[PDB]
C-alpha cells in the first residue's frame, strides 16, 4: 500500500532481551523496565515542490526522559514550512517570519490529520498525552515518527507495506560514538510470518547530547513569580567557558509576552519585540515570539520576561499563561566528523540558527508562568465623567485664583 | 553660622565625586545596575552612531541625535561612564548659574534678606538632584541649557538668549510655553532703558528670528542625515502616543480604557484643551508688571508647574522640570511655615499612596486598576491643584514689594 513502516525498540539491559517473544507471525513484548517504541512511517506522494516541512509535538506536561534515539523536539505543536510563497494560516494562527521560515505554535494539542498532504488515512493511534511526533514532509516523501513509552504487553505483526523491526540495547559509551547492539528482523512481503533475525550493530555519533542525569550543574531560579515580569536567573559561575561552546536559552512566547533583546549581547528574536504596544494592539499581528538568548559562563545571567497589559473586559479577572524556555549549550565540532544516525535528523527548528557541525546539550527546562489582570469594561462612563469633572473644577479653581487685584 | 559660596561648591563637588564612585564602584561590584535603563538606551544609540549607523535602530530612543553624538566617546574612547561625568558637570553649571543670577538679580531688584546660600544648596545640594544626575538622566543637561538662555537675556545678551532658546526648543519641544511670556518682557526689558518703540519691536523680532532660524535649521539638518525615521519618532510619536503605562497622571486610567476601545467618545478627544487652557491663562499673568526679571521667573515656574500637573503622562522624573525653579520663587515668599509643612506632607502622602498602589499593581499583580489606581492620581491631582494655587498666590503677594532701585 505504499507504507514503510520501521520500528525500534531501545531496552536498558541485554537480559530484557530474552523476555521477548517471537511467534512465527509476530514479536509479543513484555514490558521490564520502561523501554522506548520509536515508529517511523514512511509515504510517497508526488507533491511537486522544492520546500520542506515539520510538525512537532511534544507534550508540554510530558515528564518522560529523552533517550539517545529521540531528537529534543521544541515543546508544545510547532509547525515550520522553509517555503516564501505559500501563505501559512491553518487553524487560525497567525505566522511568525524569520530569515528561514515560517512557524506556527501552539501549547495545546492540535488535530494533525487534517494537515497531512494527500488526504492519506492510516490506522495512527494517536495519543497526545502520551507520545511524542514529529512529521517531515519532503519534495517527494513523508515520515512520521512517533516516539512512546510501553507499559503493557505488545504484540507487532505485519503491518502495511514493508515493515521492518529492531531491538537494541545501548552498549558501554562515552557520551559520544554511541553504540547500539541487538536483534534486526524483516517480514516477508508474500506472507504474514516473520523471517530470521539477525545481529545488527549500530555506530553513530549522536549531535543531540542529553546531561540531565544529575548533579546540577545549571541551576534554575525564577524570581518576582507573582510580579508582572518575573525574573530567570542561571547560575553559570561553577563553569568555565571552553573554546567552542556556548551556552543558550530558547524561549518561544506568546503575544502577552516580550524580551528585550537589548538586556544581553547576542540575542536575537523574531516576531513581536515591541517594548511599548499593549496585547490588544499586536494580538493579531501573530502568535509570538521566538528568542535566543546568550548567556555569558562565569556568573549569574538574568533574563526578564516583560508581560504586556491586555484588554479590559466584563468580570475583572487574570490570565494566567504559561510557557517552557529551554537551556542548551551548542558546540562547534570539526567538518570531518559524520553527523547523521538513521534514527533523527536534521530539519527546520531552533536548529536552523546553527550551523551544520554542532552538538546540543540540553540542560534544564524550566517552565514559567506569568498573571496578568485587565479591569472591567464597565466603569468607562464613570471614569470619564470623574476625571472632566475634577478638571474642569481644578481648571476653574485655579482661574479664580489668577483673578486677585494687586496692592 | 553662614556657609561660604565656596566651601558650599566645594562640598558639593566632594558629593559629587563620591556618589559618582559609589556608582562605579557598585556598577562593578555588586549585581543590582544602579545605572538607569534611559543610559543603556543612551548608549545603545551612542554605539549605533559610532558605528555610522542611526541611533534610531534602538527602540525607545526618542531624542535628538544631538544626546548620541554628545555621547559617543563612550565608543570612541573605550569608557561607559563618560555621559555621568558629562551629566555631573552639567548639574555643576546649572548650580553656578543659580548662584549668578540669584547674585546679580539681588543687586538690581530690592530683596527681602541675604538667602543666597540656602537657595543655591537647594539644588546644589540634593541627593535627589545627584541621584538624578548620576544615574545618566539626561534632565539635567537641558536643565543647563535653560538657565543659560535666561541668564543671556538678564544681562541684555539677546541674541545668544534667542539661539540658546531655539536649541532648546530643538532639544524639547515643551520650552515652547515660554514664548509668550519672554517676548512681553524683552519688550518691556527695553521700554524701561529706551523710550522707542520701534528698536524693542526691533530686538523682538530679532531674537524672534534668531531662535526660528535655530530651530529650523537644526530640522532640516537633522532630518536630512537621518531620515524620516528621525522625524517620526521625535515629533509623530507625541500625535499617536497611547501612553497607558500606570503614571502620576490623572489621564491614566482613562487613556487606557480609551485605548482599548477602537472609536473614542466624543467627550474623549478633549485631552489637550484644559492644559493649552490653563497654560494660556497662567502666562497672561505676567502682564501685571513687565519688565521684571524675578516675575518672569515666578511666572516660568508656575507654567511648568501646570505643564506637568496637567501632563497626559507624569512620572517621577517629571518634577524635575519645575524643581529647577524652586530657589527663585523661595528667595521672597511669604507662606508662612506652618502651610509650607502642610504642602509638603500633603504631597509626600498623595506620592506615597499612589506609589504603594502602583507596587502592590506591579510586583504583585493584583486587580488595582480601576478602584486603587484612579482614585489615588484624583487625590495626588486635587493635592498638586491646590498647590499650585497657594504658590500663585504667593507669586501674586511677592509682585508688590520687588521695585526696582533706579535713581
Ligand atoms: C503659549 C504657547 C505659544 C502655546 C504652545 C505650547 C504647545 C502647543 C504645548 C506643548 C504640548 C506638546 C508640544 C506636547 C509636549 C511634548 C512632551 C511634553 C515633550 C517631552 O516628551 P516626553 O515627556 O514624552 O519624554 C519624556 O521626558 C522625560 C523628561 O524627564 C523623561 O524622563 C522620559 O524618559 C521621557 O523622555
Ligand atoms: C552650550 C555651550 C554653547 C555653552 C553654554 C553656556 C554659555 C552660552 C553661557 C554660560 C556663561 C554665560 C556668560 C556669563 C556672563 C556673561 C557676562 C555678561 O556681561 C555683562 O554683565 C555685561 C554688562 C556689564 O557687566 O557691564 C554678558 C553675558 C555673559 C557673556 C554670558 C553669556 C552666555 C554664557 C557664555
Ligand atoms: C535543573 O533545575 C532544577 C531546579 O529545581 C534543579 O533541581 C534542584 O537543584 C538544586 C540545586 O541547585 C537542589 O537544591 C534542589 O533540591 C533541586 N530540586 C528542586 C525541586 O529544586 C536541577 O538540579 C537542575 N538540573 C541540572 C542538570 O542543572
Ligand atoms: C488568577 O489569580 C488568582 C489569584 O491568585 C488565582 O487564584 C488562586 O490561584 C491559585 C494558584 O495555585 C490556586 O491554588 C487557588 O485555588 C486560586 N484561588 C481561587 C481561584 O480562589 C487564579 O488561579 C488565577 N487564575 C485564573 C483565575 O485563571
Ligand atoms: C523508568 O524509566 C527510567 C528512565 O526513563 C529508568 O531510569 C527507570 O529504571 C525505569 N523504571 C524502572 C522500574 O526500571
Amino acid at each position: 500500500e505504499s507504507v514503510r513502516h520501521r520500528i525500534a525498540l531501545l531496552f536498558a539491559n541485554e537480559a530484557d532481551i530474552q523476555d521477548v517473544e517471537t511467534v512465527e507471525d509476530g514479536v509479543i513484548v513484555f514490558p521490564n523496565s520502561n523501554i522506548t517504541i520509536q515508529d517511523r512511517w514512511t509515504y510517497a506522494i508526488d507533491y511537486e515542490l522544492d520546500s520542506i516541512r515539520r510538525i512537532s509535538w511534544r507534550n508540554p506536561s510530558s515528564t518522560r526522559q529523552f533517550s539517545v534515539i529521540e531528537s529534543r523536539l521544541a515543546p508544545g505543536f510547532n509547525i515550520y514550512s522553509n517555503d516564501k510563497e505559500a501563505r501559512l494560516n491553518l487553524f487560525g494562527i497567525q505566522p511568525v517570519y524569520s530569515p528561514m521560515y515560517k512557524s506556527l505554535h501552539s501549547e495545546t494539542w492540535k488535530s494533525i490529520n487534517e494537515i497531512l498532504p494527500g488526504g492519506k488515512n492510516l490506522n495512527i493511534p494517536w495519543n497526545p498525552e502520551l507520545c511524542d511526533y514529529d512529521i517531515l514532509i519532503t519534495a517527494n516523501t513523508v515520515q512520521v515518527f512517533s516516539y512512546c513509552s510501553l507499559v503493557e504487553k505488545k504484540k507487532f505483526v505485519k503491518d502495511a507495506g514493508k515493515v521492518e523491526i529492531g531491538l537494541f540495547h545501548v552498549d558501554t559509551e562515552d557520551e559520544e560514538d554511541i553504540n547500539l547492539s541487538g536483534l534486526r528482523c524483516t517480514w516477508e512481503d508474500t506472507s504474514n510470518n516473520i523471517g530470521k533475525c539477525e545481529k545488527t550493530t549500530l555506530f553513530y555519533k549522536p549531535f543531540h547530547l542529553y546531561v540531565d542525569d544529575s548533579s546540577d550543574i545549571a541551576p534554575i531560579t525564577i524570581e518576582n513569580t507573582n510580579g508582572l515580569h518575573p525574573k530567570m536567573k542561571i547560575d553559570l559561575s561553577g563553569i568555565r567557558k571552553d573554546k567552542d561552546c556556548r551556552h543558550f536559552v530558547f524561549s518561544q512566547l506568546p503575544s502577552e509576552i516580550f524580551v528585550d533583546k537589548f538586556q544581553s549581547p547576542g540575542s536575537i528574536v523574531f516576531g513581536l519585540d515591541d517594548l511599548e504596544l499593549p496585547d490588544y494592539k499586536v494580538n493579531s499581528l501573530s502568535w509570538g515570539s521566538e528568542s535566543i538568548v546568550t548567556l555569558k559562563e562565569g556568573q549569574i545571567n538574568e533574563i526578564t520576561y516583560f508581560s504586556r497589559y491586555l484588554e479590559p473586559k466584563e468580570r475583572a479577572s487574570n490570565k494566567t499563561v504559561g510557557f517552557e524556555p529551554i537551556l542548551f549549550k551548542a558546540c562547534q565540532v570539526g567538518k570531518e566528523e559524520d553527523l547523521s544516525n538513521p534514527f533523527y535528523s536534521r530539519s527546520l527548528g531552533y536548529e536552523a540558527y546553527f550551523s551544520e557541525n554542532t552538538k546540543f546539550y540540553h540542560i534544564n527546562s524550566t517552565s514559567v508562568h506569568v498573571n496578568i489582570p485587565y479591569p472591567n469594561k464597565n466603569d468607562i462612563g464613570n471614569i470619564e465623567y470623574t476625571t472632566f469633572g475634577i478638571v474642569v473644577l481644578a481648571i476653574c479653581y485655579l482661574i479664580y485664583k489668577l483673578l486677585r487685584p494687586s496692592r | 553660622f553662614k556657609l561660604g559660596t565656596i566651601g558650599l561648591l566645594s562640598l558639593a563637588v566632594l558629593l559629587r565625586i563620591a556618589f559618582f564612585l559609589f556608582g562605579v564602584y557598585q556598577d562593578e561590584h555588586f549585581t543590582v545596575k544602579y545605572t538607569d535603563i534611559d543610559y543603556q538606551v543612551f548608549n545603545d544609540a551612542a554605539w549605533f552612531v559610532a558605528h555610522r549607523k542611526s541611533p534610531y535602530n534602538r527602540d525607545t530612543y526618542r531624542y535628538t541625535p544631538l544626546l548620541s553624538w554628545l555621547l559617543l566617546p563612550n565608543h570612541m574612547i573605550p569608557w561607559f561612564h563618560f555621559g555621568k561625568l558629562i551629566f555631573v558637570l552639567c548639574d555643576l553649571a546649572t548650580g553656578v548659574l543659580i548662584l549668578q543670577m540669584l547674585k546679580k538679580l539681588k543687586s538690581k531688584y530690592r530683596y527681602g534678606t541675604d538667602r543666597m546660600t540656602i537657595m543655591a544648596a537647594i539644588w546644589l545640594l540634593n541627593p535627589m538632584v545627584i541621584t538624578i544626575s548620576t544615574r545618566g538622566n539626561a534632565e539635567s543637561v537641558l536643565c543647563f541649557l535653560i538657565l543659560s538662555f535666561l541668564y543671556c537675556f538678564l544681562c541684555e545678551q539677546y541674541l545668544l538668549g534667542g539661539l540658546l532658546f531655539g536649541l532648546s526648543i530643538h532639544f524639547k519641544i515643551y520650552p515652547i510655553i515660554y514664548a509668550l511670556p519672554i517676548a512681553i518682557y524683552v519688550a518691556a526689558a527695553h521700554y524701561n532703558k529706551t523710550q522707542s518703540v520701534f528698536k524693542s519691536s526691533f530686538k523682538l523680532f530679532l531674537v524672534g528670528f534668531s531662535t526660528l532660524i535655530v530651530l529650523i535649521l537644526l530640522t532640516v539638518f537633522m532630518y536630512m542625515l537621518y531620515g524620516d525615521k528621525f522625524i517620526d519618532q521625535t515629533y509623530l510619536y507625541h500625535i499617536y502616543r497611547t501612553d497607558h503605562r500606570h503614571n502620576f497622571s490623572v489621564w491614566n486610567m482613562l487613556l487606557y480604557f480609551n485605548s482599548a476601545l477602537p472609536k473614542t467618545s466624543e467627550l474623549s478627544k478633549f485631552v489637550f484643551l484644559p492644559q493649552m487652557i490653563i497654560v494660556l491663562a497662567i502666562s497672561l499673568t505676567q502682564l501685571r508688571r513687565p519688565s521684571s526679571f524675578p516675575l518672569l521667573c515666578n511666572v516660568l515656574f508656575l507654567e511648568t508647574f501646570a505643564f506637568v500637573t496637567f501632563n497626559k503622562v507624569c512620572t517621577s522624573q517629571y518634577f524635575i522640570w519645575y524643581l529647577i525653579f524652586l530657589p527663585f520663587v523661595l528667595y521672597n515668599t511669604r507662606i508662612s511655615m506652618r502651610r509650607g509643612i502642610v504642602m509638603l506632607v500633603v504631597w509626600v502622602a498623595t506620592q506615597a499612596l499612589w506609589l504603594r498602589q502602583g507596587y502592590l499593581l506591579e510586583f504583585e499583580g493584583q486587580n488595582v486598576f480601576y478602584p486603587g489606581l484612579f482614585c489615588a492620581s484624583v487625590g495626588f491631582f486635587v493635592s498638586n491643584a491646590w498647590i499650585l494655587g497657594q504658590f500663585i498666590e504667593d507669586t501674586i503677594i511677592q509682585n508688590d514689594y520687588v521695585y526696582r532701585i533706579e535713581p
